[PDB]
């Protein structure tokens, strides 16, 4: 109270006021946009959505006593909002419940009164007109309820709030859908509770009823129009099944649904991450890394968040299985410090022709290799180490014999050197030929590529792609 | 596509003869054709806006004909006065 | 059945039974390792070492899917090799297999010398012949340059 | 390289200006 | 010292005289424009980064 | 009302499509007069004419120039000529009849 | 802008390229590099 | 005060980092320690070399009573004599500050610098302070404050000075040598050697010649290189004074490769006796070797190693493995054969090489306009 109690009066009043005004003028701005000119594609819906993910998750994590976030439920309990006198009477109430909670205290939350704060604000003459107002006021309790992390009769209050939200979600999507379409926010709101619906089960058990319902929402969506609902719902079905260390790879293979067509530059970044994992595990490496790159290079506007850490951690692994490897520690991070050392020690022993240091590093760093989430390195690297030597020699020597390459590759067998190169030519490591007469192994002959119909075909890729960059960028801008 | 001004007038004067039943479409096409580069396309759009809407207080056709009568060219001022009297 | 993609994607269910113990999964994953290293000898030396019964119909197809790939690798721009090269590329000292390959395919033993036909290409390209598709590409450029304003 | 580069970046610069011009009137209409 | 246009063989002791393409000015002037185009795309990048 | 709206959404769709074709149709054909205008300004300025001198500038698209035959004139300029080129009394080009800046 | 997926997350100036090329190839460069002439 | 101070920086560096080299560096710097009143910046050189020695309190009371005699002077000056700007107060303040750089540590100097910098309205005084920042910033190799004051000097001071800046031409390249910029900026502004007197502004001149000759063989292959290093005169005489360096130049130029290794081995072994050779002794060696192979493999398409076995040096398997590392490094566009014994190269005939460049830069820009395209349009 002398030190800590004096800095108790400053935090409520103005953040109580200025956070309340911004969501009011947006919700009033969304309502007029819902009533007239539903073309709200470049409207304030997404930027308010980008506020709630960022600010309201870092501004507050507790239910904010002195009635700051805890006062939102006794404020919004008496809300009807049907007619023009009825709205003006409620606008009289909006002023009065802020003025009372600003001056004095009204109704306090003691981390247990979650059922009175969710059923009576849902009730009391509430209508199905102001749909984002209702969906926001149910989604905003879900954040401090999880961020409290007390786990004392809390899961059921999470669960009932989700089911009520889903009941309000189905009541929107089926009855009176005439020009409201709140799917642009409801997808993430569904995604946020499902992250909590996964995590709460992940504290205790698996999750499968969440996915059967997620099929059912995917069954009741995807017939209307793809409006970035199906995109995120495809990922939420996909993330758990990859997280399960059993199967469901073939379910994603037959999943003929790759057409989200837009992602707000948010989903397609991480959508291209997951399908890169699956093309990598299905031994299709060339298409994997080029879209693993396309995911990483898309959105670097992130200050050490972790998926950027994870795509970069995998991309260097699929590069090592191909054979080439550029620098990776050039953008060092305080989070990269515990991840830059094992892979750099890994790519050191791979590119060199050593084995005992390689096994020592493999024995030392296997605990991290399991904690990262790839196990196939144990089988796919011993092909790489034995082919790194033959690729470097075939790149260097134009014509090396088998008896020399057998002694150079510490092999002690001059009989399988024909078999290694025959595996190397078949697998596409290098284009050579074995003259099986005394052991002549030749290489390429011609270097002319220029007047031999190479350049035009790449050039036809450059023209057709950039005019498509052009015309899409033409249509995307002349909106007025 | 045609180049004689007479058929270019008579084509865009025919808008009112074909759309007089629905007045919610005549100011949609005239408001752009009454701002062409030549006066003739601007002129016949002014006569079409008058003969489409018969006697209804529109307040949009009035709003479109106000820069039409405010023009340097004499006859496109004329038909704007004609169309304003017709509405 | 030559499903190497299905081979690895199955290997996700076992947490720690692959390295620690359980030869019944350790024996196929050591076998796949030996196909990726390049030691055909270590395949058939390990063919006479089975934990449970013999895995006979498995190693018969495993013999079958190797020897045709070896035969598919050799039917190339090579012309003739003696019996000793087919004693190094293939195996056993005069089995019915060389008679099996003689009746089915060629590899006909003459004066201690086989004969493999050349399976290369001889296509006499001119490549100014696909000049229509090039003019097609030039026109569709100026189509896409114009025609939308 | 004249079509695919020079015509492309102009359309991108034309995209920047109108989307700024679209959002400036949109934030200041009311 | 570029006073002569040729090449030598040590394996065969064979002097070989060849020639060069005189034309290089088309591609050289072309690749410099790529540097100019690269910086303006960088200059649109940080502009679009700073303000949407 | 559920049947009455559905034809109305067809009629608004059909009325839109004849428009958006036509404005693509007009703007394709509007370029020809714009190409005539570029050719006109091109051949208006490449003809034998007299050389005068810049004297003063009034404002945008009008200036004060005089000939080398005396008798100071007052004409308009062209919008092609870069405006950051006539601070001093520099030599300019003048038509015979329009006597304007060329 | 966090994206709800985070499991977990000096000495030189820039010398990776030489070290990716040459890490340990007897950098004293005298004892075999200068001393071949006794061997031949 | 900061005149014999680069030598001290070597003797600190020569004694500290190699431990085998500890015989004479402790002999001459200990004499430099007990002289010059160097009483702040020697604790590490005493903690990293020896245990301790009592001369410490003797010098502490002398530097303190001198500083106090210097402290009582300029306070009486500013209490009796009222002149500001650049006055008797000012050259008292820099004489304190130079006493701080010579005797004390950097921290009291830099706060006396920023104090006396705001009491400057001329430009030569402001040039003098930035001369002092850069001199001490090289002494403690600080790559932080050099990023500021140089930009402060060139933009705000050097618009009125005239040929006072060749010294700061030389200090920039000196930072570029201890940095990685040893390629084309380093040799370009080392090309003018029109100062030989050695001062506060100019270090040892022979060592300046050896630096500008070692770096002028990496910038430029032979684009009439010989006009600037052989047809020059003032560089030529001082390398005519030095037989080792002059032998190294003619071996590279006239293609005497046999002695070239012997000259290169002497240099790299001598390179260890330096204070700024750290990004050199793993880089300068291999860069010259790959430059020596570049001009030798030029003009020979079917070179054999049987000519390399006696004309170039000795050995066969050593040259083979070194070429096999260098091709697999990614450079030296050639191919090697073993059993025909023909190092058969593949040089692109100036049309492939134009095409190889244009296909990289176009892909790098198409990536750059893709990545820009996805940031925009939501």
């Amino acid at each position: 109270p002398p030190g800590g109690g004096e800095q108790e009066p400053p935090p409520p009043p103005a953040p109580q006021d200025v956070e309340m005004k911004e969501e009011a003028a947006t919700g009033g701005g969304s309502t007029g946009e819902a009533d007239g000119k539903t073309a709200a594609a470049a409207a304030e819906h997404s930027q308010r959505e980008l506020d709630t993910v960022t600010l309201e998750d870092i501004k507050e994590h507790v239910k904010q006593l002195e009635k700051a976030v805890s006062g939102k439920e006794p404020r919004f309990v008496l809300r009807a909002l049907r007619m023009l006198p009825s709205t003006s009477r409620r606008l009289n109430h909006y002023v009065l419940y802020k003025a009372v909670q600003g001056f004095f205290t009204s109704n306090n939350a003691t981390r247990d009164f979650l059922l009175p704060f969710l059923e009576e604000p849902m009730d009391t003459e509430a209508d199905l007109q102001f749909r984002p107002r209702t969906g926001k006021a149910a989604s905003t309790p879900l954040l401090p309820e999880v961020e409290a992390y007390l786990q004392l009769l809390v899961v059921i209050f999470m669960m009932n709030s989700k089911r009520y939200k889903e009941a309000q979600k189905i009541s929107d999507d089926l009855m009176q859908k005439i020009s409201t379409q709140n799917r642009r926010a409801l997808d993430l709101v569904a995604a946020k509770c499902y992250y909590y619906h996964a995590r709460v089960y992940e504290f205790l058990d698996k999750l499968d009823v969440v996915r059967s319902f997620l099929h059912a929402r995917l069954r009741t969506a995807t017939l209307r129009h793809d409006a970035d609902g199906q995109a995120t719902l495809l990922n939420l079905l996909l993330r758990n099944y990859l997280h399960y260390s059993l199967y469901d790879q073939a379910e994603k293979l037959v999943s003929k649904s790759v057409f989200p067509e837009q992602a707000n530059n948010n989903e397609w970044a991480r959508y291209l991450y997951y399908t890169g994992r699956i093309k990598a595990i299905q031994l299709e490496y060339s298409e994997a890394r080029r879209t693993m790159t396309n995911a990483l290079r898309k959105a670097p506007q992130h200050t050490a968040v972790g998926f950027k850490q994870t795509v970069h951690k995998l991309l260097i692994v699929v590069e090592l299985l191909l054979g080439e490897i550029p620098d990776r520690l050039q953008f060092r991070q305080p989070s990269l410090k515990r991840s830059l050392m094992p892979y750099f020690l890994l790519t050191q022993a791979v590119r060199t022709g050593n084995l005992a240091k390689f096994n020592q590093v493999l024995d030392q760093f296997g605990e991290k290799f399991q904690a990262d989430g790839t196990y196939t390195l144990i089988i796919r690297l011993r092909h790489n180490v034995i082919k790194t030597g033959v690729r470097m020699i075939s790149l260097s020597y134009s014509r090396i014999s088998l008896a020399d390459i057998a002694q150079k590759l510490q092999l002690d067998s001059p009989e399988d050197a024909e078999f290694i190169v025959a595996k190397a030519i078949r697998d596409g490591v290098i284009e050579a030929s074995i003259n099986h007469e005394k052991g002549y192994v030749q290489s390429k002959e011609m270097i002319d590529i220029y007047s031999t119909r190479e350049p035009q075909l790449a050039f036809h890729q450059r023209i057709s792609f950039c005019l498509d960059i052009h015309n899409m960028s033409v249509k995307a801008m002349r909106f007025p | 596509s045609d180049v004689n001004d007479d058929v270019r007038r008579a084509a865009v004067e025919s808008l009112g003869f074909i759309l007089f039943r629905t007045p919610e479409q005549c100011p949609s096409v005239v408001s752009l054709l009454s701002e062409s580069y030549n006066p003739h396309v601007r002129y016949g759009a002014a006569m079409a806006l008058g003969i489409c809407c018969a006697g209804t207080g529109n307040k949009e056709a009035i709003n479109l004909l106000e820069p039409m009568t405010n023009d340097p060219v004499n006859y496109v001022r004329q038909g704007a006065l004609i169309a304003s009297a017709l509405i | 059945q030559n499903r190497v993609a299905e081979f690895h994607t199955e290997l996700e269910r076992l947490p720690a039974k692959d390295i620690q113990t359980n030869v019944y999964i350790k024996h196929p994953v050591s076998l796949e390792q030996y196909l990726m290293e390049g030691s055909y000898n270590k395949v058939f030396l390990a063919k006479g070492n089975i934990p449970a019964e013999s895995y006979t119909f498995f190693i018969d197809i495993l013999l079958d899917t190797i020897r045709d790939e070896i035969a598919g690798c050799i039917e190339k721009a090579y012309e003739k090799i003696l019996f000793t090269e087919a004693t190094r590329i293939l195996f056993f000292n005069t089995p019915k297999k060389m008679t099996d390959y003689a009746k089915k395919r060629g590899w006909v033993l003459g004066p201690n010398n086989y004969y493999s036909f050349a399976s290369q290409q001889q296509k006499p390209e001119d490549t100014t012949i696909p000049s229509t598709e090039l003019a097609k590409q030039v026109i569709e450029y100026a189509r896409q340059l114009e025609m939308i304003v | 390289y004249l079509a695919s580069l020079i015509r492309s970046v102009v359309a991108l610069h034309n995209l920047i200006n109108n989307k700024i011009a679209n959002r400036d009137a949109e934030k200041k209409e009311g | 010292d570029k006073k002569f246009h040729g090449i030598l063989d040590q394996g065969e002791g064979v002097l070989i005289i060849f020639d060069e393409p005189p034309v290089d000015k088309t591609y050289e002037a072309a690749l410099e424009t790529i540097q100019n185009m690269s910086k303006v795309v960088d200059s649109l990048y940080n502009k679009a980064k700073k303000l949407t | 009302d559920l049947y009455s709206r559905y034809k109305k959404l067809q009629q608004e769709l059909e009325f839109l499509e004849v428009q958006e074709e036509y404005i693509k149709d007009e703007q394709k054909n509007l370029k020809k007069e714009f190409l005539h205008a570029q050719e006109e300004v091109k051949r208006i300025q490449s003809i034998p004419l007299v050389i005068g001198q810049f004297l003063e500038a009034v404002d945008q698209n009008t200036a004060i120039v005089g000939s080398t035959t005396g008798s100071n004139y007052y004409v308009r300029i062209l919008s092609t000529i870069d405006r950051e080129l006539l601070k001093p009394n520099a030599s300019v080009a003048l038509h015979k009849h329009s006597n304007a800046l060329v | 802008m966090s994206e709800k997926k985070q499991p977990v997350d000096e000495d030189n100036w820039d010398d990776d390229n030489v070290e990716d090329d040459f890490s340990n190839q007897l950098r004293a460069e005298l004892e075999k590099h200068g001393y071949k002439m006794e061997t031949s | 005060p900061k005149n014999p101070d680069l030598r001290i920086a070597q003797l600190r560096f020569l004694l500290s980092l190699p431990e085998h080299r500890g015989d004479a560096a402790v002999r001459d710097e200990l004499m430099a320690a007990v002289r010059d009143n160097n009483m702040a910046p020697y604790y590490e050189a005493l903690c990293k070399s020896l245990d301790w020695q009592i001369d410490v309190d003797l010098l502490n009371k002398m530097k303190k009573a001198n500083e106090d005699e210097l402290k009582r002077l300029d306070e009486e000056l500013e209490d009796a004599e009222k002149n500001l700007g650049e006055s008797e107060i000012r050259d008292a303040m820099m004489a304190k500050a130079e006493y701080l750089c010579r005797i004390g540590d950097k921290e009291g100097a830099l706060t006396a610098f920023r104090k006396t910098y705001d009491k400057t309205v001329a430009l030569g005084h402001r040039l003098d302070i930035v001369f002092y920042l850069l001199r001490i910033g090289l002494f403690y190799m600080d790559n932080d404050l050099i990023t500021r004051n140089t930009e402060k000097a060139k933009s705000l001071i050097e618009e009125g000075g005239d040929w006072d800046r060749r010294n700061r031409l030389k200090v920039y390249q000196g930072l570029y040598c201890v940095a990685i910029r040893d390629f084309k900026q380093a040799a370009e502004l080392f090309l003018d050697t029109v100062s030989t007197f050695t001062s506060y502004e100019l270090m040892d001149y022979k060592t300046f010649v050896t630096y500008t000759v070692y770096v002028s063989m990496i910038a430029l292959e032979r684009p009439d290189l010989r006009e600037k290093v052989i047809k020059g005169a003032e560089i030529l005489e001082v390398l005519h004074s030095l037989p080792a360096v002059r032998q190294y130049l003619f071996s590279l130029y006239e293609c005497r490769y046999s002695v070239f290794f012997q000259s290169l081995a002497v240099v790299e072994q001598e390179m260890k006796k330096d204070w700024l050779f750290a990004p050199h002794y793993r880089y300068y060696v291999r860069e010259m070797r790959i430059h020596a192979y570049s001009q030798l493999l030029e003009s020979y398409r079917s070179l054999t190693l049987g000519y390399m076995a006696e004309a170039f040096g000795v050995g066969v398997e050593f040259i083979d493995q070194e070429l096999s590392r260098f091709i697999a490094a990614g450079r030296l566009h050639c191919k090697i054969d073993k059993v025909n014994e023909i190092v058969e190269t593949n040089r692109p005939d100036s049309k492939n090489w134009q095409y190889q460049e244009t296909i990289k830069k176009g892909d790098l820009l198409l990536n750059r306009v893709q990545k820009l395209s996805r940031v925009i349009n939501m």
